[PDB]
C-alpha cells in the first residue's frame, strides 16, 4: 500500500465536503488537504436540487424567526444552540456563495430574491432557479479548483478509517480506475458522504447516496443519532421516484384523489383555497408530514388511483395557462414529459410520497466532532442537531456551507494540535482493512447481492413508511437480520481490477444493511409519534415530551447487534409546549 | 400483464482479457417508462454482473451518464427503449479512451476545465460588505452558458476534437466565456491565453453538433463564436501595442 | 504496474459518411468549390474582356458550352446553400439582449435575407433595365 | 498536461477574411451567378444590357472596378479557407497547406488587381 501525507482528509466532495475543503484551505494556506470522493465532485447528489437554500435576508425577518421555525419544525428535537449558530451564519455563507459566482435569481433592482419554502412564514430561501443545488455544487467546486492545497482523489472509494487510541490517523481507500489500495495519513478526517435514502425501494436520491460514511462510523463504535426520522417528500413520480418540486403547488397546483376531490381539506388543512390564490399553511401548501400522511389515509380509504408503477394521487396543474406551464418551469415540464409521458399543460401529473432525506446521521457536537478525536462529520451524513425529528425545507443546503465551513476550520485546528501516535498500530489497521477486503472478495455462497438490495428496499418501504406499526416494524427488523445472514453468502463473480463496480456496489450494500438496521431498531424503540416518525398503535400516536424528549443513539458492536442509548436535548430560549 | 422484450447490443471491453471491444446482446423487458439507465441496471442485476458504467442522479443533472446510442451521444437516463424498437447499440462515449465497458478516461476534460480557470478573478469584495449588485440583465449575458453539467456529450459530438485531442473543447470554452461575461469578474486576461491558443477557439470550424446534442441546452457553439470575436479583439489590441 | 489497457478508437478519413448531420456539414464546406470556381471564371472573363471583343466573344461562347452552363447552375445551387447556412450560423456570434433576454436569431436572419433580396433586385435592375 | 503557455494562433487573420468574403458571397454571389452563368450565355436580358460595349463600359467605371475586385477576391479567400480546413477534415496531408491555399489566394488577388486596373 502506497501512502500519502495530508494535514486533513475529507471523505465526500459534496457541498459540505467542498465547502470544508475551501474553509480548511483558507484557514491554513500551507495545508495539504486530501479531498476524496467516489465520483467526480460535480456528480455528488447535491446537484439534483430544485428548491433553494435558507438564509435570513428581508428587513422584516429575524434570526429569531428562522430559529423558531427550525425548532418547531423539528418537534423540539433540535440542539438549540446549534440552531442558533446555524441561523446566525446562514447569510454569511449564502452571501459568500454569491461572491464566488453563484447566480442567485435577482430582483429587478439587483439584489438577490427569496421565495417561501418549508412552510416558513417569512420567505428567506435564496434560489438560482429550479437548479439551485446544481449551481451551488458547481460554484463550490469550480471555486475549489483555485486552491492548490486541495489535492483531489476523484473516483476513490473510501473503504475504512484508521482509529487507534481514540484518535483518527487516516483512511484506506481504493483507486477505482486502478483497483489498487491507498493509505491516506491525516490527523483529521471529515465525513461528508451524504445521506442513505438508497436503502428504500422508492427514493429521490442518487445512486451514490448509499451512506457509506455512516456505516464506516458504525464499524468504530460511533453512534448514529435519530436514524428513525426518514423524511418523505410528497409529490414524486411513481416507479422512478423523481422529484416534483414544491414550487408546482406553490404556483397553484392541486392534489386530488380518484374522485377529483382535493382530499387535503379532510385532514385539518381546510378550508379549501380557490384555484386562484394559494395560501401558505393551507390545502396543498400545508405541512409536509400531514400531506404525506394524508396520502396514506387516502390509500386506506381506497381513494387512490391504481397504476402499474404503484398507487398514486394526481397533481393537477392545468389551471395555470400555457405560458405559465411550458415557459415558466422548463426543467419540471421536461421532467414530467420525459419520465411519465405527461404534458403538464394538457394532463395532470401522477405523483406519490417518496423517501427523500436522512435526518439522522453520525453523532456530532456543536463543532461537528464525533466521539473519536480528530474525526468529523458534516452534511446529510451527519447529525449536528439542527433538524431533530423533522428538517425544514431549504435548511439542509444552508447547513452544507455553514457547517461545512465550521468543520473545515475546526478540522484544521484539530489536525494542528494532534501529536503523534503508534505507527505499528496504524499500519496494522491498514493491513486489517486490506485483509477485510480480501475476505469479502474470496467469500462464496452463490447469493445475488441485487435481490438482497431489492428485498432491503421493500423491507424499509413497508416497515418504515410514513405510518408505522409494531408488527410491520418487527417484521422489517427480522427481515433485515435475515438479509444480514444472507450477505455472508454473497459471491462477487467479477474478479476484474479496472472499475469493478460489482465489488463496490456490494460494499455499499453492506453499509446500507447496517444503517438500515440502525433505522428500524431506533424506530421500533421510539414508542411515540414525533415528526416524520408516526405510529398507529395505542399509546404512541401522540408526542411524548415526558419520556421521549431525547435523542436516539444507535450503536453497532462487534457482534452484529444494534444497541440503543438516549441523550438529552439542549434547550436555550424555546422550551417545548 | 406481459412486458415486451428488446434486444440491446452493448459494446463491452475488459482491458485484462480483450484485445479490442466487442458487442454483447441482452434481452431486456421494457415499457413506456423504461430508460436506458434502468436497462443497464437490469442487465448488471440479472445478465452480466461485470458490466460497469457511470451514473448517479437518475434525472439528467449530474452528468456521468454519457454514452453513445446508435452513434448519437446521449445521456443514458434520458433515453427510452420505446424509441428503439428496431435495434439499439450502446457504445462508450465517443472520442475518449475506453477504460472499461461504458466508462471512459475523462481526464482531458477535467484538465481543460481546470486550465481555463473557471472562477471569479480580480474581485476584492468581502462577505461583510454584502453581495454584489447584478441585474437580471447582467445575469442573462451568461446565464444560459452556466447550466453545463460537465457531461461531455459535446466532446463526443465535435469532430474537430476527435481529430484534435489537444482541443480544450466546447464545454471548457463555454465555461471560460461564462466567467468572462460575468459582470462580477475581472480576470478575462488570465483565460485569454488558453482561448487564443490554436487548441482554443481557433480549432472549431463551427460544426454545430455540440449545441444540438446538448441535453441542458447550453448552446456551446454560440459561446465559441462570441469567443472567436473576443479573441479577435484581443489579437488586434495586442497588435496595436508596439514594443 | 497498472492493469489498465485504455483502448483508443481510430477516426478514419470517412468519419463524416456515417451520420447525416456530418454529411450536411461537409456539404456546407463543399460549397467552397463552386464559389472559387466562379471567381476563377470571373478572372477568365475579366482578362478576356480587356483583350478585346474577340476574346470576350470567345468567353461567352465558352459559357454556352453547355456543360459549363451545367456547372454554373450547380455553382448557383451551392452558392444558395451557402447563403442559407451562412445566414443561419452568423447570428450565433452575436450576444444581444432585448429586455433581460438573449434574442435572435430570427430577427437577424430576416434582416440578412431582406438585405440579400434587396441586393439581388437592385443588381438585376441596374444590370438589365439600362 | 495542457501547455500552461500555449502559442497564440494567426487564424484570426484568415478567419477575418473568410468572414467578410463569406458574407459577400452570401449576399451578392447568387444574383451574379444568375447574371453571368445563366442569363448572359442564354440571351435572357432586354436588348444590349449584357453586350460587350455596355459590359466594358461598366468595367472601366470606377465602381465597376471595385465591385469586380471584391466579387472575385472575397469569395476566393473564403472558399480557399474552407478548403484548407477541409483538407484537415479529410485527413489528406498537404505540404505547406497554409502557404498553398492562402498563397494561391494572394496570387489570384494580385492577378485580379492587375485585371481591375485594366490590362
Ligand atoms: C431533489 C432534491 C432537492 C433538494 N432540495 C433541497 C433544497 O432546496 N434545500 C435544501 O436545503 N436541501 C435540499 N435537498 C437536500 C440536500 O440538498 C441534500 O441532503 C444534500 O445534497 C446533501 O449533500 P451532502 O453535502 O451531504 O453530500 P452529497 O451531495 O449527498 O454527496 C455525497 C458525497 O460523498 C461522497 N461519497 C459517498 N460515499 C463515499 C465513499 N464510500 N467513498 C468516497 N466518497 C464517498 C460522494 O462522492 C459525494 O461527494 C434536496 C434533495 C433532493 C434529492
Ligand atoms: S454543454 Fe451540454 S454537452 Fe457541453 S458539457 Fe455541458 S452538458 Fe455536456
Ligand atoms: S461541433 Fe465542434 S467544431 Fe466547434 S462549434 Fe461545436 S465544438
Ligand atoms: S444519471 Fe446523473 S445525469 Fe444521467
Amino acid at each position: 500500500m502506497q501512502t500519502f501525507q495530508a494535514d486533513l482528509a475529507i471523505v465526500g466532495a459534496g457541498g459540505a465536503g467542498l465547502r470544508a475543503a475551501i474553509a480548511a484551505a483558507q484557514a491554513n494556506p500551507n495545508a495539504k488537504i486530501a479531498l476524496i470522493s467516489k465520483v467526480y465532485p460535480m456528480r455528488s447528489h447535491t446537484v439534483a436540487a430544485e428548491g433553494g437554500s435558507a438564509a435570513v435576508a428581508q428587513d422584516h425577518d429575524s434570526f429569531e424567526y428562522h430559529f423558531h421555525d427550525t425548532v418547531a419544525g423539528g418537534d423540539w428535537l433540535c440542539e438549540q444552540d446549534v440552531v442558533d449558530y446555524f441561523v446566525h451564519h446562514c447569510p454569511t455563507e449564502m452571501t459568500q456563495l454569491e461572491l464566488w459566482g453563484c447566480p442567485w435569481s435577482r430582483r429587478p433592482d439587483g439584489s438577490v430574491n427569496v421565495r417561501r419554502f418549508g412552510g416558513m412564514k417569512i420567505e428567506r430561501t435564496w434560489f438560482a432557479a429550479d437548479k439551485t443545488g446544481f449551481h451551488m455544487l458547481h460554484t463550490l467546486f469550480q471555486t475549489s479548483l483555485q486552491f492548490p492545497q486541495i489535492q483531489r482523489f476523484d473516483e476513490h472509494f473510501v473503504l475504512d478509517i484508521l482509529v487507534d487510541d481514540g484518535h483518527v490517523r487516516g483512511l484506506v481507500a481504493m483507486n477505482m480506475m486502478e483497483g489498487t489500495l491507498v493509505q491516506i495519513r491525516a490527523n483529521a478526517v471529515v465525513m461528508a458522504t451524504g445521506g442513505a435514502g438508497r436503502v428504500y425501494r422508492y427514493n429521490t436520491n442518487g445512486g451514490i447516496v448509499t451512506g457509506d460514511g455512516m456505516g464506516m462510523a458504525l464499524s468504530h463504535g460511533v453512534p448514529l443519532r435519530d436514524m428513525e426520522f426518514v423524511q418523505y417528500h410528497p409529490t414524486g413520480l411513481p416507479g422512478s421516484g423523481i422529484l416534483m418540486t414544491q414550487g408546482c403547488r406553490g404556483e397553484g397546483g392541486i392534489l386530488v384523489n380518484k374522485n377529483g376531490y382535493r382530499y387535503l381539506q379532510d385532514y385539518g388543512m381546510g378550508p379549501e383555497t380557490p384555484l386562484g390564490e394559494p395560501k401558505n399553511k393551507y390545502m396543498e401548501l400545508g405541512p409536509r408530514d400531514k400531506v404525506s400522511q394524508a396520502f396514506w389515509h387516502e390509500w386506506r380509504k381506497g381513494n387512490t388511483i391504481s397504476t402499474p408503477r404503484g398507487d398514486v394521487v394526481y397533481l393537477d396543474l392545468r389551471h395555470l395557462g400555457e405560458k405559465k406551464l411550458h415557459e415558466r418551469l422548463p426543467f419540471i415540464c421536461e421532467l414530467a414529459k420525459a419520465y411519465v409521458g405527461v404534458d403538464p399543460v394538457k394532463e395532470p401529473i401522477p405523483v406519490r410520497p417518496t423517501a427523500h432525506y436522512t435526518m439522522g446521521g453520525i453523532e456530532t457536537d456543536q463543532n461537528c466532532e464525533t466521539r473519536i478525536k480528530g474525526l468529523f462529520a458534516v452534511g446529510e451524513c451527519s447529525s449536528v442537531g439542527l433538524h431533530g425529528a423533522n428538517r425544514l425545507g431549504s435548511n439542509s443546503l444552508a447547513e452544507l456551507v455553514v457547517f461545512g465551513r465550521l468543520a473545515g476550520e475546526q478540522a484544521t485546528e484539530r489536525a494542528a494540535t494532534a501529536g503523534n501516535g503508534n505507527e505499528a498500530a496504524i499500519e496494522a489497521q491498514a493491513a486489517g482493512v486490506e485483509q477485510r477486503l480480501k475476505d469479502l472478495v474470496n467469500q462464496d455462497g452463490g447469493e445475488n447481492w441485487a435481490k438482497i438490495r431489492d428485498e432491503m428496499g421493500l423491507a424499509m418501504e413497508e416497515g418504515c413508511g410514513i405510518y408505522r406499526t409494531p408488527e410491520l416494524m418487527q417484521k422489517t427488523i427480522d427481515k433485515l437480520a435475515e438479509l444480514q445472514e444472507r450477505f455472508k453468502r454473497v459471491r462477487i463473480t467479477d474478479t476484474s481490477s479496472v472499475f469493478n463496480t460489482d465489488l463496490l456496489y456490494t460494499i455499499e450494500l453492506g453499509h446500507g444493511l447496517n444503517v438500515a438496521e440502525c433505522m428500524a431498531h431506533s424506530a421500533m424503540a421510539r414508542k411515540e409519534s414525533r415528526g416524520a416518525h408516526q405510529r398507529l398503535d395505542e399509546g404512541c400516536t401522540e408526542r411524548d415530551d415526558v419520556n421521549f424528549l431525547k435523542h436516539t443513539l444507535a450503536f453497532r458492536d462487534a457482534d452484529g447487534t444494534t444497541r440503543l442509548e438516549y441523550s438529552d436535548v439542549k434547550i436555550t430560549t424555546l422550551p417545548p409546549a | 400483464a406481459e412486458m415486451k422484450n428488446l434486444k440491446i447490443e452493448v459494446v463491452r471491453y475488459n482491458p485484462e482479457v480483450d484485445t479490442a471491444p466487442h458487442s454483447a446482446f441482452y434481452e431486456v423487458p421494457y415499457d413506456a417508462t423504461t430508460s436506458l439507465l434502468d436497462a443497464l441496471g437490469y442487465i448488471k442485476d440479472n445478465l452480466a454482473p461485470d458490466l460497469s458504467y457511470r451514473w448517479s442522479c437518475r434525472m439528467a443533472i449530474c452528468g456521468s451518464c454519457g454514452m453513445m446510442v446508435n452513434n448519437v451521444p446521449k445521456l443514458a437516463c434520458k433515453t427510452f427503449l420505446r424509441d428503439y424498437t428496431d435495434g439499439m447499440k450502446v457504445e462508450a462515449l465517443a472520442n475518449f479512451p475506453i477504460e472499461r465497458d461504458l466508462v471512459v478516461d475523462m481526464t482531458h476534460f477535467i484538465e481543460s476545465l481546470e486550465a481555463i480557470k473557471p472562477y471569479i478573478i480580480g474581485n476584492s469584495r468581502t462577505a461583510d460588505q454584502g453581495t454584489n449588485i447584478q441585474t437580471p440583465a447582467q445575469m442573462a449575458k451568461y446565464h444560459q452558458f452556466s447550466g453545463c453539467i460537465n457531461c461531455g456529450l459535446c466532446y463526443a459530438a465535435c469532430p474537430q476534437f476527435g481529430l484534435n485531442p489537444e482541443f480544450i473543447g466546447p464545454a471548457a470554452i463555454t465555461l471560460a466565456h461564462r466567467y468572462n461575461e460575468d459582470s462580477r469578474d475581472h480576470g478575462k486576461k488570465e483565460r485569454m491565453a488558453q482561448l487564443n491558443s490554436q487548441n482554443g477557439v481557433w480549432s472549431c470550424t463551427f460544426v454545430g453538433y455540440c449545441s444540438e446534442v446538448c441535453p441542458k441546452h447550453v448552446d456551446p457553439a454560440a459561446a465559441i463564436q462570441q469567443g472567436k470575436v473576443e479573441s479577435s479583439k484581443d489579437f488586434l489590441i495586442a497588435t496595436l501595442k508596439p514594443r | 504496474t497498472t492493469k489498465r489497457k485504455p483502448y483508443v478508437r481510430p477516426m478514419t478519413s470517412t468519419w463524416w459518411k456515417k451520420l447525416p448531420f456530418y454529411r450536411f456539414y461537409m456539404l456546407r464546406e463543399g460549397t467552397a468549390v463552386p464559389a472559387v470556381w466562379f471567381s476563377i471564371e470571373l478572372i477568365f472573363g475579366l482578362f478576356a474582356l480587356k483583350n478585346g471583343p474577340e476574346a470576350w466573344a470567345g468567353f461567352v461562347d465558352f459559357l454556352q458550352n453547355p456543360v459549363i452552363v451545367i456547372i454554373n447552375l450547380i455553382t448557383l445551387a451551392a452558392a444558395l446553400l451557402h447563403t442559407k447556412t451562412w445566414f443561419e450560423l452568423a447570428p450565433k456570434a452575436a450576444n444581444i439582449i432585448v429586455k433581460d433576454e438573449k434574442m435572435g436569431p430570427e430577427p437577424i436572419i430576416k434582416s440578412l435575407w431582406a438585405v440579400t433580396v434587396v441586393a439581388t433586385i437592385v443588381i438585376l435592375f441596374v444590370a438589365l433595365y439600362w | 498536461m495542457i501547455n500552461p503557455n500555449p502559442k497564440r494562433s494567426d487564424e484570426p487573420v484568415f478567419w477575418g477574411l473568410f468572414g467578410a468574403g463569406g458574407m459577400w458571397s452570401a449576399i451578392i454571389a447568387p444574383v451574379m451567378i444568375l447574371l453571368v452563368g445563366i442569363l448572359l450565355p442564354l440571351g435572357l436580358f432586354p436588348g444590349d444590357a449584357l453586350s460587350y460595349e455596355r459590359v466594358l463600359a461598366f468595367a472601366q467605371s470606377f465602381i465597376g472596378r471595385v465591385f469586380l475586385f471584391l466579387m472575385i477576391v472575397l469569395p476566393l479567400w473564403c472558399g480557399l479557407h474552407r478548403m484548407h480546413h477541409a483538407m484537415h477534415d479529410l485527413k489528406i496531408h498537404v505540404p505547406a497547406g497554409k502557404w498553398v491555399f492562402y498563397g494561391l489566394a494572394a496570387i489570384l488577388t494580385v492577378v485580379t488587381l492587375i485585371g481591375v486596373v485594366t490590362i
